[PDB]
Formats: structure tokens, sequence, C-alpha cells
């Protein structure tokens, strides 16, 4: 479970995927980071753009993704 | 098996629950208040052609006033020695006088039943609640005759005739026609000595039971071999005469 | 078995028996309490779900406030958090005996641990299974510490438990960035009706009732109020006022 | 193998509680049925309580405390005459020291971690015992439901039992014309007798076996029982 | 120490503290006695074959609570000699405070007190101890006869004997012997109780003691050479064909 | 039977089934530290993680403040480490109490370890898995450092770490203490010896943190403090410049 | 069935001791029912081959759904169900399979009119807690040891058929056996057959059978028997 | 599957009541607060014994208290004993 130098490069392609708003930071949520991998880390935009399905809109906030970052954390193993 | 602690699917301890197969195991003895006196008796049976019946006792006294029976196990029919007889004692140390039937009981039912897996203060090192029926009747100097009875489970209630042992289920099932409130000391004498007969699986005999009552005025006296055998002519007389 | 369950006196792989962790499933099971630490106070809050008509409100209050100066909410099981309170105040009372002096936040906190700790060393004590939060005012300033029903604190600028524990402290790292240091405590009483609003979306079943006990460094220095009155329907109506179906 | 999850005092489910209350909480219907409510000036406690036997009689749950309180207890009585004849002690205990009314919060919150240490300390068995206090203080007349896993809280009315649950919601909406009609415990008494035929579906109302208790401001506490029930009946 | 009960109440009433109390006495020797008129019997046997050692430099079942009252029994070793020790200063308790004798009924009722306690309460376990008591009352020549139960039960009898197959060796008593008409010389006592230990020992004389309890503070303990002349008389008349 | 599940007994194996457990995962906290000499110093670092924003990070410590002269490194689960801290607190009162001298190395290790080997004895009793180093500056004998295990091992460490990367940052302190032959560190100004700690620490890792993403304290003569949030970033930045 | 809205058990249990009249009551229902009658137990169940225990009965529960009148009793549950905690030892992961293809025949769908499902055991609660959940089982047969003059007619059953001297009296009898089960009161029958053996009488007296009990029950009966084995599990 | 409440159970027995035949006397909150703990699967079991309680009483359809005669049908050891109630 390395650190930010390591997942970093997931990051770059897991912003890439999703379309949000410009307005992003990801260094709080590395932190947040616990038990996670490179499938986990796909979790995070997956669980988090559900929510934005319903309110007819692809922007995802910087909180609205640390919530699904959290929800990760409590269904491990 | 596991704890003590384990309760039934009803919420009762399994202890309690299953103190009533000892009681069948015991003696069958048929209580009885009524308007005159309150009749006791046991069932001695027999152990052996050689056993003798002068030193056992299956009736206790606790007070002269009052009257105590046991159908079970003796272990615990002496453990109320050491409480019940001390505490009719204690109440003539402190308010000097008899203690009323329905107090005693509820009295003794806090002495009767302690026990549990263990505590600092009070002592639950007793396993099993109770081996044996205990009967309590007396006189209360404001209502009067009262019968009760000590249950293997620990509670108490009020009992206008009470029928404990293996074969309380069939002479309950006839008793609540035979009681009534007209009933003497003499009738009763003669009834439960009948309905004994059918239970006692050997012929009546003086040393196959044993009987007693409980005066307001001389207290409670023993029926004597010489006076117990005479009731039981007068049951062979009477039976006799009902045709 | 194996031995997690029966015994807390054994050594789980994760560190964690699975004793203790049936402990996180009966508080998750309750309902939810939420806290506030900001620069005015900490403010509490506390929920009563209304089984029926029967109960009465403004009666059961969760939320334990040991003196004046120093408050306490629980979760779960009734029993095992009270049973904390009686020890919680109990030393706040030996406290002042000795030192003739109120209790701090940390010092407070210590005592709670202890009794955790030590309850799962022996295999013939039931340890709590309830989560512990609370905090107050001090001579040093606000301080918000939750415990664990691992036996696990540390400081806490914001608390939650019951349903969405960890949703809910979402909603308090958005007045981070909008307040640094919380600035005003009393917008943030509306904001914990609206908080504990958010879970009323998939928990709704009968009515609701809320009940909130707070302290502050400003308006109390050290003492003890309550929200009732106007200030009891207007933070209820806050809630109601964004979503009005 | 529930054996370990439920015999086991100190042993937590996979649900968060214990089977030992489970079985507890079973015990109030297997006991007898009682009703209460409180009316506020006025309070009245209504328990019907079979017997063993035509012959026989019942054990009387209620135990007097003192003048402007009482308590009757549903379910079982294992562990009551001592639990209740020392919380019976603690009420003369709190007049005679503390000189304290006896409200229903203390009074459930002791005995609230009172059953816990059983399961906190090992050694002991659970009580498992459904008790409804009710006292009268300067705020008025308060009820409390206890719980064998230590509730506490306080109600207008509750009926605990065996097929009592028709009498505890039919109530609900009368509930607030009882509470606001104070001044004639005769009527609030009858409130609680129609409770009992609606919580009968095979017998009839009884007479012996039938016990009505009441407490107030100017009226003591006192347990009617024989021609004391006969105008309820 | 102990705060849980090492015994559990029995769903039907059979309980594994009373099954195993009762087979010790099956296990060990036998303990044959029988009541009279002016003094009491009591006979006894010995498990060991090979005998190295004398009667009276080591006690088996001799004890002593009163001057006039011997009490013999077998239903142990170590867990019988500690309700005998504490039976002994429960009579001289009776000699601190009623100044006077305690009777064979309470005698009984103390060693049985005893096992009360280990019945119902807990942290210790009861014994396969099973006691037959014997002895006199102060100014009474009246023997008795209590058959102490494990449980706690004890009864009145006379020809009773509890051990290996006693219950069989009993029934030999109980038409031949007459407990209306109880035998008056001491010696007949012995013919009948001689003729019952045949059943059970057989041969190995030895190891057959007999202890008669007289009152007055005298004890008789008969040997080898007088038994066997009871052994005699056996084979005369039950040989014959009439 | 046999199963050190719930009892504890001797295995076959040789070893306790709860002794194993204790020792396998000590790194569920998910953290790493590392403690070094100074010359008259001692310079001990401990790895910080913090997944909230709510967090205060004053609050959260792995080195709790013993006596004046004496620190404290523990790496385990967060409710079971102030079991041993508010302890060895307690316990280092009672050394003035009966002595009046500050608490040396060879006594708070020894007493922790050998309260934890009584835990062996006592069956019923949870012992604690919770690695423990007490670290200090003596003013005889200078620096020193005392690992307590939770079997009862303690000894003289010249340096030691935790997490599963105590053996990489080992490999790299051991070639520069062999060609020096020295345990501690001769090189004055402790300022440049915190950063010259985290240069094997960054070998293991890899990254860099913030002010109160580190753990980084300074025990030094007749004086113990604990860096605040200013002092740890000066050093962050300032090695930079050099290396 | 159609106008209340009700549909009749499928699954049961039967607990308790090892056929003292439990399981002899289980084969007399079935003679009665005039259906096809398949035994199939647990023991050989197990087998080797994965399927063996699972896929071939699933062709006799396929084939139940086929031919129509069938009834079919589950035997030596002990050797599928039960419950599990390290998760096995291995080479029981088909024997708890066959457990859960049972359900399968169950899940989907299946018709309760031609298929029935009874099960044998010693206790109830043995099985997977989650495997005697209902659904599979409507159901419960409770079995223990019944009253007393409830077995009179056990007395009459086997006396139909054997001579007995007029006049005797069962009422006496019956008071010296306690509590028991048909099987245990066949036995004081049983051995007061071989009375007129040995001792060689013409019929069966009532000193025959009032020394049997003693004989029996407390003579030859003694220790072997189950009492404290059932309590839940 | 969580533990049903008062107003889940009411929507789980709705499903299997919708074949059954009833007098329109029932009261869901009421049969809910009865019931503590008790899934679908057993929720199930109690309309089914319902009616089988009326079986023997020859009624025409289920009522009120057939519901409650439900729980008295033998599935959680609800059955009666001996002793302290008779």
């Amino acid at each position: 479970l390395p650190n930010e130098a390591g997942r970093l490069e997931i990051f770059k392609i897991h912003t890439a995927k999703v379309k949000k708003t410009g307005e992003f930071d990801f260094e709080a949520a590395v932190k947040m980071s616990d038990g996670f991998n490179g499938a986990d880390i796909r979790n995070c935009a997956t669980e988090a753009g559900f929510f934005a399905i319903r309110d007819d809109r692809d922007h995802i906030n910087p909180d609205d993704l640390m919530k699904a970052v959290r929800k990760v954390a409590e269904v491990k193993k | 098996d596991r704890g003590v602690s384990t309760f039934s699917p009803e919420g009762r301890l399994f202890q309690v629950e299953y103190s009533l197969e000892a009681i069948k195991l015991g003696s069958t003895a048929i209580g009885i208040a009524t308007k005159e006196g309150v009749v006791l008796g046991v069932e001695k049976r027999a152990t052996s052609p050689l056993l003798e019946s002068d030193s056992i006792e299956k009736i206790v006294e606790i007070d002269r006033h009052i009257g105590c029976a046991m159908s079970g196990l003796t272990a615990d029919a002496r453990s109320m020695i050491e409480h019940a007889r001390t505490a009719a004692v204690t109440h003539n140390l402190y308010y000097d006088e008899d203690i009323n039937v329905e107090s005693l009981t509820q009295s003794v039912c806090d002495l009767a039943l302690r026990f549990g897996e263990g505590a600092s203060g009070e002592e639950r090192l007793m396993s099993r609640p109770f081996g044996v029926a205990l009967l309590i009747a007396g006189h209360d100097a404001d209502d009067g005759y009262q019968l009760f009875h000590a249950e293997p489970s620990g509670t108490f209630y009020r009992y206008n005739a009470k029928a404990i042992g293996s074969g309380s289920e069939g002479a309950q099932a006839e008793l609540l026609n035979e009681w009534h409130s007209s009933l003497t000391l003499k009738e009763a004498e003669l009834l439960v000595l009948k309905i004994l007969k059918q239970v006692m699986e050997e012929k009546l005999d003086e040393n196959n039971a044993q009987l007693s009552c409980i005066t307001k005025q001389d207290g409670f006296k023993i029926y004597d071999n010489e006076k117990t055998a005479e009731l039981i002519k007068e049951l062979k007389e009477k039976e006799a005469a009902e045709s | 078995g194996t031995g997690y369950d029966l015994s807390n006196s054994v050594f789980s792989p994760d560190g964690r028996n699975f004793q203790v962790e049936y402990a996180v499933k009966a508080v998750e099971n309750g309902t939810t309490s939420i806290g506030i630490k900001c620069n005015d106070g900490v403010v509490f809050a506390v929920e009563k779900l209304i089984t029926s008509k029967l109960l009465v409100p403004q009666k059961n209050v969760k939320i334990q406030v040991v003196d004046r100066h120093i408050g306490c909410v629980y979760s779960g099981l009734i029993p095992d958090g009270r049973h904390l309170v009686n020890r919680g105040r109990e030393e706040a009372a030996s406290f002042k005996k000795l030192y003739k002096t109120p209790i701090p936040i940390p010092a407070f906190a210590d005592r709670l641990g202890q009794y955790v700790q030590a309850h799962t060393l022996y295999n013939s004590v039931r340890p709590f299974g309830v989560s512990t939060i609370f905090g107050g005012v001090d001579k040093n300033g606000a301080h918000l510490y939750m415990l664990e029903p691992s036996g696990s604190y540390w400081g806490y600028k914001g608390a939650a438990t019951g349903k969405g524990r960890q949703s809910a402290k979402a909603e308090l790292e958005k007045l981070v960035d909008h307040h640094p240091e919380g600035l005003s405590a009393r917008e943030a009483v509306k904001q914990a009706a609206k908080i504990i609003y958010l879970a009323h979306e998939d928990n709704k079943e009968k009515d609701f009732e809320l009940e909130i006990s707070w302290c502050s460094l400003s308006e109390t220095n050290g003492l003890h109020k309550f929200v009732k009155g106007d200030l009891l329907q207007e933070a209820i109506d806050f809630a109601q006022k964004e979503i009005n179906g | 193998f529930r054996n370990n999850y439920d015999g086991d005092t100190v042993t937590f489910s996979p649900t968060g509680r214990l089977f030992q209350v489970e079985y507890a909480l079973e015990a109030i219907k297997q006991g007898s049925v009682t009703v209460g409510l409180r009316s506020n000036t006025h309070a009245v406690l209504v328990a019907l309580k079979r017997n063993a036997d035509e012959l026989s009689s019942y054990q009387k749950k209620i135990i007097k405390c003192d003048e402007h309180m009482g308590l009757s207890l549903a379910g079982l009585a294992p562990d009551a005459r001592v639990l209740s004849n020392y919380l019976r002690q603690q009420c003369n205990y709190s007049s005679l020291v503390f000189n304290r009314k006896l409200a229903v919060e203390r009074a459930g919150h002791l005995l609230c971690d009172k059953a816990q240490k059983n399961t906190q300390s090992y050694g002991g068995r659970p009580y498992g015992v459904g008790l409804l206090i009710i006292g009268y203080d300067k705020s008025g007349a308060h009820l409390l439901e206890f719980q064998p896993s230590g509730n506490v809280t306080e109600l207008y009315g509750t009926a605990i039992g065996a097929r009592s649950q028709g009498a505890k919601t039919y109530l609900e909406r009368t509930l607030d014309t009882f509470i606001k009609i104070d001044g004639n415990p005769d009527e609030l008494i009858k409130a609680g007798v129609e409770a009992i035929s609606q919580s009968l579906r095979d017998e009839s109302l009884t007479v012996d076996n039938l016990s009505i208790a009441i407490v107030g401001k100017d009226t003591p506490f006192t347990i009617y029982d024989g021609e004391a029930v006969a105008k309820y009946i | 120490g102990y705060d849980r009960a090492l015994s559990i109440f029995s769903p039907d009433g059979h309980i594994f503290q009373v099954e195993y109390a009762l087979e010790a006495v099956k296990r060990g020797t036998c303990a044959v006695g029988v009541k009279g008129k002016n003094c009491v019997v009591l006979g006894c046997e010995r498990r060991s074959t090979l005998k190295l050692q004398d009667t009276r430099i080591t006690p088996s079942k001799v004890s002593k609570i009163d001057s006039h009252v011997v009490l013999s029994f077998s239903g142990l070793n170590a867990d019988s000699r500690i309700l005998i020790e504490k039976a002994r200063v429960e009579a001289q308790s009776h000699r601190l405070t009623l100044e006077d004798p305690v009777t064979v009924e309470y005698l009984t009722r103390y060693v049985a007190g005893v096992q009360q306690r280990y019945t119902q309460s807990g942290g210790v376990r009861p014994f396969g101890v099973s006691t037959l008591i014997a002895g006199f009352d102060p100014r009474d020549d009246e023997p008795k006869l209590y058959q102490t139960e494990p449980s706690g039960i004890y009864s009145s009898w006379s020809a009773q004997t509890i051990g290996r197959n006693s219950k069989t060796v009993r029934e030999f008593l109980e038409k031949n012997y007459d407990r209306k008409e109880p035998p008056a010389t001491v010696e007949e006592c012995v013919k009948l109780t001689v003729r019952s230990l045949l059943e059970v020992v057989q041969t190995g004389a030895k190891n057959i003691e007999i202890t008669v309890v007289k009152p007055d503070s005298d004890i008789v303990a008969l040997s080898s050479e007088e038994i066997n002349q009871y052994v005699t008389q056996i084979e005369q008349e039950k040989q014959e064909q009439q | 039977a046999g199963y050190d599940r719930h009892i504890t007994i001797f295995s076959p194996e040789g070893r306790l089934y709860q002794v194993e457990y204790a020792f396998k995962a000590t790194n569920q906290t998910n953290i790493n530290s590392l403690a070094v000499r100074g010359k008259d110093c001692t310079v001990v670092i401990s790895q910080k993680k913090v997944p909230d924003k709510l967090l205060d990070p004053t609050t959260v410590s792995y080195i709790f403040c013993i006596s004046r002269t004496i620190g404290m490194v523990v790496n385990g689960p967060i409710p079971d480490a102030r079991n041993a801290a508010l302890r060895a607190k307690a316990e280092a009162a009672e050394f003035r109490y009966k002595y009046g001298y500050d608490m040396p190395c060879d006594v708070l290790a020894k007493r922790m370890a050998n309260l934890s080997q009584i835990y062996t004895q006592r069956a019923y009793m949870r012992p604690l898995g919770v690695i423990l180093t007490f670290v200090s500056v003596d003013e005889e004998l200078g620096p020193s450092i005392y690992k307590t295990d939770p079997a009862g091992y303690y000894v003289g460490y010249k340096a030691t770490a935790t997490g599963p990367k105590q053996q990489e940052i080992t490999t790299n302190l051991e070639n520069h203490f062999k060609k020096s032959k020295i345990d501690h560190i001769n090189e004055e100004s402790w300022e440049k010896v915190v950063e010259f700690a985290i240069t094997h620490m960054i070998d293991a890792l890899g990254t860099e943190f913030s002010k109160n993403d580190l753990e980084v304290g300074v025990a030094t003569k007749d004086k113990f403090f604990t860096l605040s949030a200013e002092n740890i970033e000066e050093r962050l930045v300032a090695i930079a410049e050099q290396d | 069935f159609a106008t209340l809205g009700i549909d009749p058990p499928k699954g049961i249990l039967l607990y308790g001791p090892p056929g003292t009249g439990k399981t002899l009551c289980a084969r007399a229902v079935a003679n009665r029912t005039d259906a096809t009658f398949i035994r199939v137990i647990g023991s050989e169940l197990v087998q080797k081959y994965v399927g063996e225990g699972a896929r071939m009965v699933r062709e006799l529960f396929e084939m139940a759904r086929t031919k129509k009148a069938c009834i079919i009793f589950f035997d030596e549950i002990d050797a599928v169900g039960g419950a599990r905690f390290d998760d096995g030892a291995g080479g029981d992961n088909e024997v708890q399979r066959t457990m859960l293809e049972l359900i399968t025949q169950l899940d989907g769908f299946d018709p309760r009119g031609n298929i029935k499902v009874m099960f044998a055991t010693n206790r109830p609660n043995t099985l997977d807690p989650a495997l005697l959940r209902p659904g599979r089982i409507d159901r419960k047969v409770e079995f223990s040891l019944p009253d007393l003059e409830g077995r009179a007619n056990i007395f009459r059953i086997h006396s139909k058929s054997m001579s007995v001297e007029r006049g005797i009296r069962w009422e006496l009898i019956s008071r010296l056996c306690p509590n028991s089960t048909g099987a245990e009161l066949r036995s004081v029958c049983t051995e007061a057959g071989m009375f007129a053996i040995r001792a060689r009488r013409k019929v069966a007296t009532e000193k025959d059978f009032l020394k049997a009990v003693d004989k029996v029950i407390s003579g030859y009966k003694k220790f072997s028997s189950t009492s404290r084995y059932m309590q839940y599990n | 599957f969580p533990l049903p409440s008062e107003d889940s159970r009411a929507q789980i027995l709705q499903i299997h009541s919708r074949k059954m035949t009833t007098d329109d006397d029932i009261n869901w909150q009421e049969l809910a607060r009865s019931t503590d703990e008790f899934n679908g699967a057993q929720l199930k079991a109690v309309t089914v014994e319902a009616g089988m309680i009326a079986l023997r009483n020859g009624q025409s359809s289920v009522k009120h208290e057939d519901f409650v005669e439900g729980i008295s049908e033998v599935q959680a050891r609800k059955s009666k004993s001996v002793s302290f109630y008779a």
C-alpha cells in the first residue's frame, strides 16, 4: 500500500476518464486511502458517479468523491 | 454442559423448571385446611419389611401454632430448620407474638430461594433451588387457618386444598369437588385416608403413613401409632357403609 | 470455535477480536448523533426515534453533561452508555476533591480509555459495546474526543455515529473550507439539524424529534445552556427549508 | 451451535446484542397481563393475575412503597422478591436520607446498570424482569417502563403481557382524552377495565384474580381487591 | 476461590454426584451390623488378601464418638475420617454447651448436615461416604441404627447392612431374624452375624473383624478363634438330610 | 481441547499460539518509525498518518513524555498502546517516591517487561502484544535504547525501527556502523542528525511529507521535548538545500 | 387451500431420543398414506465423488416432480447438515454442499402436493442455523416425555394381544413408572414376558408388572440413557 | 438483510395476504408491534399457519385473532409449559 508517489500515475488515468469540473484536490484523498488498491481507486469515481446520475450532471465534486473513498473503507475485507 | 445463567426459550432457569421431577420421586402428601383445624399427612410407604417408621420424621414443626411437611429429598428439609424456625423465633425475639401465616410464607421464601452462580454479599453457592416440596400451614390471629406451600420453583400461592407428590395429578383433579367450605375436622380425617388409599400402592398401615393436625389451642399434635390405627379402622367401617 | 467471539483475552491476526467487531455493529444500529467543534464552542446533537405516540418528547436525553463544563453523549446500548456516566462523573467529583479545580477535557479522556482497555484484558469481564462522544469547555479551549468501542480515541473536530457515520462528516469538511477555524458556531447549530436531516431520507419511518445540548467558549465561558423556545423551532425549520418535500 | 452466542453472558452476538435478553423479552408474555397509564394528577394500574388452580389464588407482584408512588411488575418475578424489596428499601432510603420523591429517572437509572453488572461481571445471571413503576412529584405523575435491556423512558400508558398489544394500540386515539380528564379517578380506572376486555380473547373478566392499584395527589397508594373492585367489574 | 458450584441439578432427578456416591460403598468393603436389647454388634471385613499387619496397629472402620458410642461404617477412607473428627468436635461441642452427651439422632443429622452443604452449596463436592451409625443414649440401653445416604437421607433400621452385595445378604435376615423379637444373649447377635459374613468374603477369616458395642464404656473385639466356633455349627444340621 | 484460542497451554510445537499472534502482526496500525542515538543526545522519528481533515495533529502521537529525560516509542493498537503508557508514567513517579532520582533505562524497561511476563503465568488476564521502546539519554552512559518485546525480550539496541521495513533501514545503518565501528552517531548538532535519519527513512519510503505528517522528537541532555509544526517544517525544507 | 389461501406444511423436523416411539410414529403414519415410500439416509450419502451425494440424489428429486404420489423421508441429517465455525476440516464440503443442494430444489420452484420433506435427528438445532430457517421446514415435531395418564393407552395397546389376569389394577403400576416414552414402557412388558419364561407364569400378573418397573427401570436400566443431551444448541 | 421494523414487517405481510380472505378487522401496525426480529421467512409462516387455526374451527375466513394465533403456532418455541403459569 504505497504512498502518493506509487498511486500518482493511477490517479492521472483515473482523472482523465471522469469528465467533471476543473477544481479538485486529490492530495487530501491520498491520506484518506486505507487498504485501497488499483481496483479500489476505480471504485472511488464509480460510486461517486452513481450519486450524480439522478442529478442530470456528470460533474463530480471533490467532497462527493471523498465520500465514496470512505465508503470503500467500510466494506473492506 | 454450559453456564447456569442459560435461560429457557421462555426466559426461565432450567433448575427451576426441572425441579418438579424430584417431587414425584418423593412421597405423596395432601394437606387440607378446614374450618376446624388443619389436616396434615404424608406417606412413608416402605423401603423394606425391616424398616422402622418411628425414628423417621417426614412431618416437622416450625412453631407450636403452625406446622410443616415435606415431599422430596430430605436434605433441603433441614435448611429451613436454621431459617424458617429461626425466623419464627426471630419474630418472637422482636415482636413477641405468633407470626402471620401469610407473612411467614413470604418471609420464608426470602430465606428459602437464594442461589445463582456466585455473589460476594449474598450466598448463591446453592446449585439446585429445591429438592423437596415443603408445606406451610397454621392459624392466623386475624384471618384464620391458612394452607400454603413452598414450591420447588420457589414461588408461593394460597391453596384452599393442596396436593403434592407423584399422585398430585389424579388426586387434585377429584380434590376440586371433595373440598368444601362446610368440611369439618372429623369429616376431613376419613377423606384424606380415602384419597391416599387410591394413591398408596400397599395396604394402609400405621407405619406406611404419618398424619397430624394444627389446633388453634393445643397446637401442632402428631397422631400416635395407636391413634393412627384407630383412624384406619374407622376408614374400613366408613367405606363399607357408603354402599 | 474460533475463540474470538467467546473470549476477548486472545490475540486476533488483525489486532481486533471478532468480539470487538460485534460492538461496531451494535453502535451503527442505534440513532445517529453528531457533534460540532468550532471556534465559539462545542455543540452536540441527539435524536430520539419515536416508535409510537405513547412516547413523550423532551424527556429522554442521551446527552450526559458532566457538571456544567463537560458534555458527553453515547449511542447503541443504553446500559453500557450510562455505565460510563456514573464512573465519569465520579472521577470528576474525586478530581475536585483532591485538586479543588475543574477537570480539563484531556484529563477526562484518559479515565474513559482506561476502563475499556482493562475490561478487554480479563476474559471474565464483558467489554463495552457502545461508542462515547464527549466534549466541553476547559481553561484552554474547545476540544472534542470520541471514544470508539475498541478504546481508541484522539483529536476530532467532528463526531458522528449510527447510520452514515462517515457520510454525515462529509458536511463537516464543507464548513472547513468555508470557515477555517469554524468561526461562528451558532450557525453550525442550524447546520447540525441539516446533517441529521441528511440521514432522514433513507431512515424515514415515523415522526422524528431532535434535541441539542451545547456549550460555548464565548457565551457560556464554561457554563451550560439548552436549546428551547424560538431556538428549538428555528433550527428544525432550517433543515426543512432547503428541501420542503 | 447457538450455545456460544447465547449460554455465554459476556459474548456478543453478530447483531450486537445478547441472546439472553431475547428470552427475557419473551418472559413478559409468559407472565400475567398488566395494564397501566398516567393521567397526571391521578394514576391507575390494573393488573390481571391468573392462578394455577380453581381452588388456588395468585401471588402479589405489586409491592407497596410509599403513599405517592407505586410499582407493578409484569412477566415473572424470580429475583423480584429481592430486587424490588431492595428497591423498596431504596424508596425509604431516599426519603429518610436524601429526602427524595424518587422520580422515574434515577429509579430506573440504577436498575439499568444493576442488571448490566450481571453481564459485565462474571458469576451471575441477568435478572430479566419487566418493571412498570410510577411516581408523583411536584411535576406530576410519571411512568417508567423498565425492560430487561435497561430501557429508561416515559410513556402516557403501556400494556405488556400475553396478547396485550390490543389494549396498547387501541387506547392511543383516546389517550389525549384520558390525560386531560382529571378529578374523576373512577372513570380513569374504568378506562383500564376496557383494556382488560380487549386483552382477553379467551376467558372472561375475573373477580379475585383482578388487581387494581391507584395513586394520586391527595389519594395515597392502595391495592383494590375483593369488594373494592365490585364497582369496576 | 471457586465461586461456582461443583454440582449441577438434573432435569429428571438423576444426578452425577448421587450416582457414584452410592457405588463407592459398592466398590468398598461391606459393613454388617444388627441391633439388640442391651447392646449392638457391628461386623466388617477387609479387601486386602495378604495381611502383613495387625488389627490394632492399623485402624480401618474403628472410630468412637461418645464413651459408649462406637461408630463403624464403610463409604470411603479419607473423606470418611473428615466427618468423624468434625463429629468428635461436635460431640465435644455438646459437652462445651449442653454438658450432656448428644443422642444418636443428632449424630446422624450432623454427619448429613455437613453433607447437606455439599449437595446444596457450591465450591465443594460431595462425598461417597455412607455411615451406619450406632450407640446408645444417656441412661438408655436401647441401641439405634441409622443408614446415612450421601444425599442427606437417613432412616431407622435393624439388620440393614451396606457394602458389596449387601442387599442380598440382608434378605437372609429379613426372615430368620425377627425385628419384633430381638435376641437376648450378646452371643446370639454374633451367631446370625457370622453366618451373614460368609456370603461375601467366604474364606480368609483374617479379614473378618467383629466389633461388639457394650454399655458402660466397654468394647469387645472378637478374634478369629471365637468366630470359627460358630462356623462348625453351620455345617452340622445343614449337611444332614432329614 | 489442546487449542489456545481461549485458554493458554503449551503447544506441541513448543511455542504458544498467543505469542504467535502477538508477534505476527504488529503492523495492523500500518505505521513505521525509527530510533537512533547521537553523541550526547537521542533522535527518534516516527511516521504519522492523518486520514481525515478533522483530526487534531497535536493530539495524535506515538511518543509520550514519561520523565523529563525520557521519551517513548510505541507501535500497535491505539487502545492497548496507552495501557502500557499510563502504567509506565505511574511507575516512573514511583522511582522518585522510593528513591528520588531520575528513572534510568535499566529499570523502567525491566519493570514493564517483568509485568508483561507475569501475564504468561496468568491464564485469565490478557497480555499486550504492543511494541514498547523506551528511549532516553542517561547522564553517565549517554544515549540508550531498550526495546521491550511482548514476550519479555529486552536488550541494548544501538538502533531500532518498526514495520516490515525495519530490516531495510537496518541494512543501510549496518554498513555505516561497521566502518566507523561505533554504535551511536559521534556527530554533534542534533539538528543535522534529524535530517540524517530522514535520509535513511526516505530510502525505505521514497516520498516526502508535510510538517504534520511526521512525528519527530529529540532527547537532549537533562531535557526531552517535542518538535512543533514550525520546527518540523524547517528541517524538511533545509534538508533539500544540502543534498 | 385455494379459498382460504393457505398451504399444507412440507418440511418437518424430528428430534428426540433414538427411536423411543418418535421414529415408530413416523413409520406408522406413512403406512396410512397409501403412496410411494422411499427411504434415503445421510450416512452412506457421503461417498467420494462430487455429485454422488447431490447430483445423483437430485435425479430422485427431479423424478419426484415427474412421478406423483411419492413420499420420501430424509434420514440421518447429522451426516448431512450441522454447524461450522472454521468452515470444515476438509472432506465435509460436499457434505455441506448436499445440504445446500437440498435448498436448490426448494429454491426456484417446487410443488408441495406430491412432495414431502421429513428429517430425523437426536437434537433440533445441531444443524446449520441457516438450514433450520423456515420455508424448508414449515412445522417442527416436538417430542419429549409426555404425562402419566396420557400413556395409559400404551399399557392397553401392548395388552390387547397379551393375555392378562382379570382384576389387575393399572393405576398402581403407572405410579412406579416416572415420566417415560412408549418404547420404555414396552421394555417393562418385555421383561415381564421373561418373568413367565423362567418363573413360568401362566399369564401376566400384577406382581410381574410391579416388580418389572423396579427390575427394568430401577434395576436394569441404571445408567446409559439420554437426559441432559438435549437443550437447544 | 436488516432486521425489519414495525412498518417494514407490515409491507412484507401485505404480500402474502393478497390471496388471503380476511374480515377487515386487522390492524397492520398492531400485529407488527408484537413481532420482534422476524424476517420475511418467519413472517410468511404466520399467514400460512393462520388459516390452519380456523381449519378446526370451521371458519369461512381468517380474522384478526387468527393472525395472533399464528404466533401461537410453534415455530420460535412459543408453546406452553408448567409451573409459573397454568
